[PDB]
RNA sequence: GCUCAACGGAUAAAAGGUACUCCGGGGAUAACAGGCUGAUACCGCCCAAGAGUUCAUAUCGACGGCGGUGUUUGGCACCUCGAUGUCGGCUCAUCACAUCCUGGGGCUGAAGUAGGUCCCAAGGGUAUGGCUGUUCGCCAUUUAAAGUGGUACGCGAGCUGGGUUUAGAACGUCGUGAGACAGUUCGGUCCCUAUCUGCCGUGGGCGCUGGAGAACUGAGGGGGGCUGCUCCUAGUACGAGAGGACCGGAGUGGACGCAUCACUGGUGUUCGGGUUGUCAUGCCAAUGGCACUGCCCGGUAGCUAAAUGCGGAAGAGAUAAGUGCUGAAAGCAUCUAAGCACGAAACUUGCCCCGAGAUGAGUUCUCCCUGACCCUUUAAGGGUCCUGAAGGAACGUUGAAGACGACGACGUUGAUAGGCCGGGUGUGUAAGCGCAGCGAUGCGUUGAGCUAACCGGUACUAAUGAACCGUGAGGCUUAACCU
RNA sequence: AAUUCCUUGUCGGGUAAGUUCCGACCUGCACGAAUGGCGUAAUGAUGGCCAGGCUGUCUCCACCCGAGACUCAGUGAAAU
RNA sequence: ACACAGGUGGUCAGGUAGAGAAUACCAAGGCGCUUGAGAGAACUCGGGUGAAGGAACUAGGCAAAAUGGUGCCGUAACUUC
RNA sequence: GCUCGCCGGAAGACCAAGGGUUCCUGUCCAACGUUAAUCGGGGCAGGGUGAGUCGACCCCUAAGGCGAGGCCGAAAGGCG
RNA sequence: AGGACCGAACCGACUAAUGUCGAAAAAUUAGCGGAUGACUUGUGGCUGGGGGUGAAAGGCCAAUCAAACCGGGAGAUAGCU
């Protein structure tokens, strides 16, 4: 459950701190984000020596949710926080090489095996 | 949409509503026979039958608890002393409601409320 | 056409057909309001098409 | 909002025809004192079910 | 003869602003919409060579021509100036196809993936936002696609005044001056309880023609109709490297609708506790009241959603364009004039719901009604006494049922509601007492105490047995069967 | 620009997007030195543009507490 | 023109907390507003709380919500100091 | 009467302004009261206000009024 | 000391809601501005209709203001209804 205008926290590398959504991707008049949903973000806070800087559009796929998930047998896994990892929006590549903070079992959907390799938790 | 709502607010707001039964039940045990509006007795009986039920087993803490309810010691000088003793055999069922008529003021349903014992 | 409110009394509601004409494989639009008539507003829009179009080519010749 | 006509007296009565008060048609005589009283009520002097349980 | 700019000159002396306005008016005379027409706009065709490597039919299709619709601007003043009273947006719709995808296809300057163009087509979807009041428009980000219009430029007896018009004020320009505007800048009473028709629900009376209580058939009607990605088939067919399938099957989301509180939460002023100030029972403890439950922390049954499931068809008949088969008018050709077969999210149905007041008042099952007399147009007449049926209604306890009605459960051949018992759930160690200690306070008894709508039981209390209505054998005619 | 109809004039900042906003160019329809010009701390129930926090404005509302609304008894209107 | 949520000069004005006549609960005194009894539908108004995000709403952060008191350290641009 | 709630630098207790018996008792319910009313600020009869020390009247002054004298102006009248 | 500031009574009325055949022929509720002055109020008087007064709107003059109110001109006049 992530929409536009949502100020999450960066939990990966590539030199951002704060970002915010302008567009829920995915579908024809889709209005919500799943746990590993694709989200067109722009950058609202970046470190000075970082790769990208403030105010530039890209795709980014969410991971952590204040709403959390449900387990398919029915357990909620709530994360006190919301995290997202960046994407190379013209070639869909997660540019994350260093990610800290837990991830989701539901994220194992084989576009993310580079991500869950770098997972230090869950 | 009142699906399983065990309450009748009686067109009275809350703080007046609870105190309505607080003053009534004390007057109810006071003369053992009163007369009131028909829906009012159809809710007070869900209160006073517990009030006998707490007087069924006596404690000084219950006497303290029954002063926290209804705030009158002469009432609990009357309760736990005749009624609670005499309704010890009776488990459930403590008043009796019968229908007198209608109020001369503006046609309000008038019913008698008294106990099953009624002192004689 | 784009339409806009104006000035009037107690009841007024009419909005005027104001015209906006462009030359599409070059891009430049022409909206002109200095005459109020159906094709004649185009006859100043085309007047101010070719004038602004000639306003291009003059400074190039400099 | 108002009628632009006047409503006739017929449709007045056609509106009014659904409005009879009642007939009680259920009369409970007291077993003791013959008081034809209201079913499930006490009598006027207070009998019920062949009993003076009014305790008046 | 001064003398009539307006020359039958109203004496030969006479210019404006009113949007501060006011009065008598006109649709006689303007603006919005409506009406007739269709110059203009838009759309569909007629001829025709040229550019196009060969070639007018892939397009533009000129120099010109024939018509259609009524959405642009106008033309005419037909209707209203004894008010037709607001642009746009929020919201809610809704139809016609000249169609944005989608399905069925012809052709290709479509090799393939993927596009261009034309026809059938309303069935479904037909964006979220920044700046201006702007619909418009510029622009960013997705998906399959962000379709053109009609409907007082849909919707103001639903909303806002933001725009735009009054009473105030400010700027610039024209004018001798008031004031005005191809202009712009702040703030500016926006009313109305719905008689009828209309529409969505919900009942009564009569009717259903012997009465009552139930179960269905079924015309008609409405809702539903969007699909994306991936894998198998097969990285086979095709192709100039590079690229890369329709069909059939399976899996899985978005948005919309219906249904559900078990699961994830929210509320829960009827269940507990905490705590600030303060009043009261003499003081304190234990408690109660007030300050929006004073501020609060949680929580049962319920209720709603983001939560949990399901639908989007397939198929049968005929189809629209189209593909045909054999074969004519014309010895042959040709889907054609006979006949037959395939082929659209489009129609009848299929899936579900309302439903026989569909007067054509339908079908089946069950229960009940079988006493004498008077006047008599001997009529489908009325009436007294005697029985009061099957059932309903009334009344009372009530429902996860509900505005009042209605439907369902119960009325003793008894568990409908309340209270209560065991338990459950929630709040977390009540009160009193003992010890440590200057003290507050802590610890032990103590998973115990307090416990609303919840589960299984319990006639202890309240639903009194009766009464009111409703009948006393189904008319006339005709026909095949029987004393 | 409270002053520019054309015009949203033209470059950068703010911004994913920026007719309004902050500076500069000057092409001032029709700024201008007491119809005062250019700045100005304090000040304003003054207009406009953003950031922080916060919340139901919104995505999409849900539940709850009362005065009415619904029935019954009493009086019984009004515009047209 | 009404038994009308409006308006009207002078005096007295306590207890506790509190800087204060601010405020909360009460004392003295005076009253419960002259239509009520039930129901708990739509919807309107007066209000509370709210999961994820937080102006994405809108003419505009308007209405709401939040912030809110005393002491201590410290406090920039600018400035008529 | 017994419980509960409300205002409490006032929804309270006294005066002046102004209204004008509305103040008290007995009796009564047609009319007044948005309902009934043996109730009342309703009808009827009767009663109630006691001052050398309270207020006012009284004596003395400002704004302002009238204003013999007087001046002015058609008269009225105006000013002083 | 403060036409200083925060803020009751008092005066005024910024925004939104309610109301419009309303509680009321401009008010109520929650927050607001001033609150040591150009402040506010009580009592007694003065200036007046083509004038008065005016921190200037052409606002107000007894709920009746680009001209109040009452009586008489006058039964104005009206090719307008």
């Amino acid at each position: 459950m992530i929409q536009e205008q949502t100020m999450l926290n960066v939990a990966d590398n590539s030199g951002a701190r704060r970002v915010m959504c302008i567009k829920v991707l995915g579908g024809s008049h889709r209005r919500y984000a799943g746990v590993g949903d694709i989200i067109k973000i722009t950058i609202k806070e970046a470190i000075p020596r970082g790769k990208v800087k403030k105010g530039d559009v890209l795709k980014a796929v969410v991971v952590r949710t204040k709403k959390g998930v449900r387990r398919p047998d029915g357990s909620v896994i709530r994360f006190d926080g919301n995290a997202c990892v960046l994407l190379n929006n013209n070639s869909e590549q997660p540019i994350g090489t260093r990610i800290f903070g837990p991830v989701t079992r539901e994220l194992r959907s084989e576009k993310f095996m580079k991500i869950i390799s770098l997972a230090p938790e869950v | 949409m009142r699906h399983r709502k065990s309450g009748r607010q009686l067109n009275r707001n809350s703080s007046h509503r609870q105190a309505m039964f607080r003053n009534m039940a004390g007057s109810l045990v006071r003369h053992e026979i009163i007369k009131t509006t028909l829906p009012k007795a159809k809710e007070l009986r869900r209160v006073v039958e517990p009030l006998i039920t707490l007087a069924k087993t006596d404690s000084v803490a219950n006497r303290r608890l029954a002063f926290a309810r209804t705030r009158d010691n002469e009432i609990v000088a009357k309760l736990f002393n005749e009624l609670g003793p005499r309704f010890a055999s009776r488990a459930g069922g403590y008043t009796r409601i019968l229908k007198c008529g209608f109020r001369a003021g503006d046609n309000a349903p008038m019913a008698y409320i008294e106990l099953v014992d009624r002192s004689e | 056409v784009y339409r806009t409110s104006g000035a009037g009394g107690q009841h007024v509601n009419r909005t005027e057909s104001a015209v906006r004409i462009t030359h599409i494989p070059t891009g430049i639009v022409t909206q002109c309001q200095n005459d109020r008539s159906q094709h004649k507003n185009k006859d100043q829009a085309m007047k101010q098409m070719k004038a602004k179009l000639y306003e291009l080519e003059m400074q190039k010749k400099n | 909002a108002v009628q632009q006509n006047k409503p006739t007296r017929s449709k007045r009565g056609m509106r009014r025809s659904h409005d009879a008060l009642t007939a009680v048609t259920s009369l409970s005589v007291d077993k003791t004192s013959g008081e034809k009283h209201l079913r499930h009520h006490i009598t006027a002097d207070g009998y019920y079910r062949g009993r003076k349980v009014i305790a008046k």
